[PDB]
């Protein structure tokens, strides 16, 4: 019933005024839609945060407010705080049918910017003698926490065999993730130079080889 | 104080059938309704459907056909059965419970229980294949050349990489799991001096307890 | 004749309940701070003026009438009952009548509301097979607007039947706004029904329904009600007027219309 949509990820800074917004492809949100505000912190445990569009649930800080801003309902977190970074998510009720939105991610940017190191690793031989190659891309250290990895055969861009892992906070607090390139054997032959294109804020770093 | 729990199986084969169970305290299921709530890996929160305090119930639309939600008020349990499991399936189960403001009339989901993880997997447990993983291009850039350790289709989880069983421990980055085809494939890198490699020897440790294997694997260059 | 009082009521040896700031129709219902009055029992229960309710707005037509019935009882004995509520959501309140962490209402009745996209027309039935009467305590609760109605009850308009084989009230709310009261614009109306042993109660509704947890035991008359801020003492006394102790050693008192107790004639 209907498509609850929401901002994909939203990076503000401490002190800053954040608002994400919640829209309805059916139309604007009502005070019909209740609309809920659920917040997943680390480990997905979830927490109520607003209900019915703007009552603040009681462990809720003064901090978050929920509203109607014209078409869509949003909450506003009026002076972000590192822990406050955290996947927001609305929900729209629809006649005895809720419907969730997409989830919000807030990063609370709390350090330095830090570039990934990338590695590109070719196959081993001990993999390639079961006719299998899988070429294995380590991307870390990064920060804030998000990156987009681009698969390259001869220049060319490749849209099978990849998938990348979501990325993962690491002890000191940056990140780090992975991407692999599965393809047979014969297909690795089959050319002469493989890239792992890590895109991250702005810049992109590859690393590649044959 | 309200609390809510899922209990449920961990693990199920494609074509049985699911049954969690949410334990709700501190209120009564006549006074409250629960709602199901399932979180697939690396997706957004999915409504199940609904059990009212009067013990009718709301299903999503979509799952409606398979879901089917119950509840044993003298027992406070809520009760998701689903049928015609699919691999999709996999994800995490949440119970979550339903208030509504007798004041200002709205509707809200105020209690989320902790959560229950269901994988839905054909695999019979099987011992990680592990390949070492050295440079190959001797770019000879920096000081720092970087190892790894590819450990490919186990399961379940999880496995414990190591390298040199514990003597290298500066920058051991070991990745989270993926599901290629249909065991879970993972990968471990360690960084060392290029007065280390292939000086002296950096191993690699894959103990997967689940088939009580444990593969330790000499990366050459 | 007797003209003078102590001024106090003497503790002894009529069993004398002090409401303190609870009426008898509060303590009744279950209002929240009353809590402490339940399963009481007393000779004469004295209600103080310090009284104040505190807890969702109601009215009790024949309200004299019911508490008077109750007073009298000299018992608060109440008999929780396996009424089945299939279809609607039990235990409703307000913040009206807060009770531990928030919402609350009176212990001894039961806010029957919607479940999820219906209420259905309940028509529970109850028989009294025992050696006694049953004092069953309803209500109808009136919105105060066609929102408010809809939003709890589903249906446009609801209506109350409790029935049993001689009687029959068919109540059917009333919306309209009146007079805020801890906030409410809206009312709730207290009913009764005594089952006499070998008959059967029957609620029937389809909406608005403030219905009975159980029933409360009824006894014989030989207790009393009395409206008195007057302060009670460690002592014996006989006759006990709303002015305090008077004794009954002269045949005629003046002192009060209203006493408890082997007293004086009234002049
Ligand atoms: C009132 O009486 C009933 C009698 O069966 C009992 O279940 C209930 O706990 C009593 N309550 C108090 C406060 O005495
Ligand atoms: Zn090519
Ligand atoms: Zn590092
Ligand atoms: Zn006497």
């Amino acid at each position: 019933q209907a498509v609850v949509t929401q901002e994909s990820a939203l990076t503000t800074s401490p002190g800053e005024t954040v608002t994400l917004t919640c829209r309805s492809s059916t139309g604007a949100v009502t005070t019909s839609n209740y609309a809920n505000w659920v917040q997943e912190k680390p480990d997905h445990l979830f927490t109520g945060l607003i209900g019915g569009t703007n009552n603040r649930a009681p462990g809720v800080p003064a901090r978050f407010s929920g509203s109607l801003i014209g078409d869509k309902a949003a909450l506003t977190i009026t002076g972000a705080q590192t822990e406050d970074e955290a996947i927001y998510f609305c929900a729209l009720w629809y006649s005895n049918h809720w419907v969730f939105g997409g989830g919000t991610k807030l990063t609370v940017l709390g350090q330095p910017k830090s570039s990934p190191s990338v590695t590109l690793f070719p196959p081993s031989s001990e993999e390639l003698e079961t006719n299998k190659a899988t070429l294995v891309c380590t991307i870390t250290d990064f920060y804030p926490g998000v990156v987009t990895v681009d698969w390259k055969v001869d220049g060319t861009p490749v849209t099978q065999g990849m998938e990348t892992t979501q990325p993962s906070k690491q002890s000191n607090n940056k990140y780090m993730a992975s991407s692999y390139l599965t393809l047979t054997a014969r297909a690795w032959e089959r050319h002469s130079s493989y890239s792992c294109q890590v895109t991250h804020e702005g810049h992109t770093v590859e690393k590649s080889l044959s | 104080q309200v609390q809510l729990k899922e209990s449920g199986p961990g693990l199920v084969a494609p074509s049985q059938s699911l049954s969690i169970t949410c334990t709700v305290s501190g209120f009564l299921l006549i006074s409250n309704g629960v709602h199901w709530v399932r979180q697939p890996p690396g997706k957004g929160l999915e409504w199940l459907g609904v059990i009212w305090a009067g013990g009718n119930t709301n299903y999503n639309s979509a799952l409606m056909s398979r879901v089917s939600i119950s509840k044993d008020n003298s027992k406070s349990q809520v009760f998701l059965k689903m049928k015609s499991l699919q691999t999709d399936d996999t994800a995490m189960y949440y119970c979550a419970r339903d208030f509504y403001d007798y004041d200002v009339f709205y509707y809200a989901m105020d209690y989320w229980g902790q959560g229950t993880s269901v994988t839905v997997s054909s695999a019979k447990t099987t011992p990680p294949s592990v390949y070492p993983l050295a440079p190959g291009s001797a770019a000879q850039t920096n000081s720092m050349v970087t190892l790894g350790c590819l450990v490919k289709g186990y399961f379940p989880e999880p496995v414990t990489v190591t390298w040199n069983s514990g003597s290298l421990s500066s920058g051991v980055h070991t990745f989270p799991a993926v599901l290629q085809s249909d065991l879970y494939t993972l990968s471990s890198s360690v960084t060392v001096p290029s007065s280390t490699w292939p000086s002296e020897t950096v191993t690699c440790n894959v103990a997967h307890p689940a088939s009580s294997t444990k593969v330790d694997k000499k990366i050459v260059p | 004749v007797q003209s003078s009082s102590t001024g106090k009521i003497c503790n002894n040896p009529h069993r004398i309940l002090d409401g303190i700031d609870c009426t008898l129709i509060d303590a009744l219902l279950g209002d929240p701070h009353c809590d402490v009055f339940q399963n009481e029992t007393w000779d004469l229960f004295v209600e103080r003026s310090k009284a104040f309710s505190n807890c969702y707005p109601y009215d009790v037509p024949d309200y004299a009438s019911l508490r008077s019935l109750v007073a009298s009882s000299g018992t608060l004995e109440f008999i929780t009952e396996g009424f089945t509520w299939t279809g609607v959501i039990q235990n409703g309140g307000s913040n009206a009548c807060k009770r531990g962490p928030g919402s609350g209402f009176f212990s001894r009745l039961n806010w029957l509301t919607k479940s999820g996209s219906t209420y259905p027309v309940l028509n529970v039935t109850m028989p009294n097979n025992d050696n006694f009467d049953k004092l069953y305590i309803w209500g109808i609760h009136h919105p105060s607007t066609n929102q408010e109605q809809t939003s709890l009850y589903v249906q446009a308009s609801g209506r109350v039947t409790v029935s049993t084989r001689r009687s029959q009230q068919t109540i059917i709310p009333n919306i309209g706004s009146r007079p805020w009261v801890r906030g409410l614009s809206s009312r709730i109306s207290i009913y009764w029904t005594i089952v006499k042993p070998g008959d059967v109660l029957v609620i029937n509704s389809n909406g608005n329904l403030i219905a009975p947890r159980g029933y409360f035991k009824m006894r014989t008359g030989k207790s009393s009600i009395m409206r008195s801020d007057a302060p009670i003492d460690t002592c014996i006394s006989e006759c006990i007027t709303p002015n305090g102790s008077i004794p009954n050693d002269k045949p005629f008192q003046n002192v009060n219309k209203i006493t408890y107790g082997a007293c004086p004639k009234y002049v």
